[PDB]
């Protein structure tokens, strides 16, 4: 539904 | 934290092939690439000759750096790295934070490059698989310490390309030609259930699959390979020299370039897999699908 995400961040989960 | 260590041409050069100094056709014009990937334009890129290693750094080159070092991964500085889901065993403690739109991705607590699943794993059976749970900065370190540096994206491409003129992949145009499996990515139904077919359900070893016409081995697939780069979608978008002539990528940014695809890899979802294919992830974080390989200046 938006960019498929491969690159998990550690800011991601902030 | 180390001091670098005198190395040889010959002990730098042993397991790298010599790109010789040339032109290529950089990029993507699929017409399904999410735009926001920036795998356009297709330019041609002129790059100085180069190193770059057969295989992504493994596990057992890992632990040397880590032995004559001691260095400590951000993942063990952090306490925690990405699991795929189905990867936790049972029982393990995890946290309950959500990475957003990617539930399928599990903070663990001591996941790390020895523990790849966790406490209680360990990588006993996989010394010849790609070192995950690397961060950029990690993969740097290694990197300086082995004489070496990471590639810059042009590099990387030029080199997965295998001497190809705008293929789809490493060897062709076809996924799988003559119906054999050439990398290791998803097949089945993503994150739900991966199949297998191509022999792995996780990393496979560094050696797998038949090499491209250049003799690097799994640029397509298994892991997430770091680049040198700072990402960014359209600074490779001007012409100029700066973008053209062994381009740096932008001088700034806040994540750093990531090639290849990795084991969970699909065309149902990311189709990333394509060697023009391309994402980024901030320098310090870490994923049981991302490693790295190395370049080396002649
Ligand atoms: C949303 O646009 C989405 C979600 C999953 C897979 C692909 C795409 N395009
Ligand atoms: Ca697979
Ligand atoms: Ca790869
Ligand atoms: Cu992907």
């Amino acid at each position: 539904a938006t960019t498929p995400l491969c690159g998990p961040s550690r800011a991601s989960i902030l | 934290d180390f001091d670098i260590p005198r190395r040889s041409p010959q002990e730098i050069a042993k397991g790298m092939v010599a790109i010789p100094g040339g032109t290529f056709r950089m990029g993507g014009e699929d017409p399904d690439a999410f735009p926001e990937d920036g795998e356009g334009p297709v330019r041609t890129v002129r790059l100085s000759p180069f190193l770059i290693d057969r295989y992504a750094v493994s596990n057992r080159q890992f632990a040397a750096f880590v032995k004559a070092t001691g260095y400590v991964t951000d993942a063990e500085r952090y306490g925690w790295s990405f699991v795929f889901h189905a990867h936790v065993a049972p029982g393990t403690p995890v946290m309950d934070a959500v990475v957003p739109e990617a539930p399928w991705w599990v903070a663990v607590p001591g996941a790390y490059w020895k523990a790849p699943e966790g406490p209680g794993s360990s990588i006993t059976d996989r010394p010849n698989h790609p070192v995950v749970h690397v961060s950029w900065n990690d993969a740097v370190a290694y990197a300086t310490w082995a004489g070496k540096r990471l590639p810059t994206e042009a590099e990387w491409e030029m080199a997965a390309r295998g001497g190809l003129d705008q293929a789809r992949y490493p060897w062709g145009n076809e996924l799988t030609p003559r119906g054999r499996h050439r990398c290791n990515i998803w097949q089945g139904t993503f994150p739900v259930h991966d199949t297998g077919e191509d022999g792995y359900t996780g990393t496979a070893p560094v050696n797998a699959f038949a090499p491209n016409g250049y003799g690097l081995y799994n640029v397509a697939g298994n892991v997430w390979e770091w680049c040198a780069d700072w990402w960014s979608a359209d600074w490779h978008a001007t012409e100029s020299p700066a973008t053209r002539i062994d381009p740096r990528g932008p001088e700034t940014g806040t994540a750093r370039v990531t090639k290849g695809g990795s084991f969970l890899c699909h065309e149902s979802y990311c189709n990333r897999y394509r060697v023009a294919a391309r994402t980024c992830n901030t320098p310090d974080s870490s994923a049981a699908h991302t490693g790295f390989r190395c370049a080396a200046d002649p």
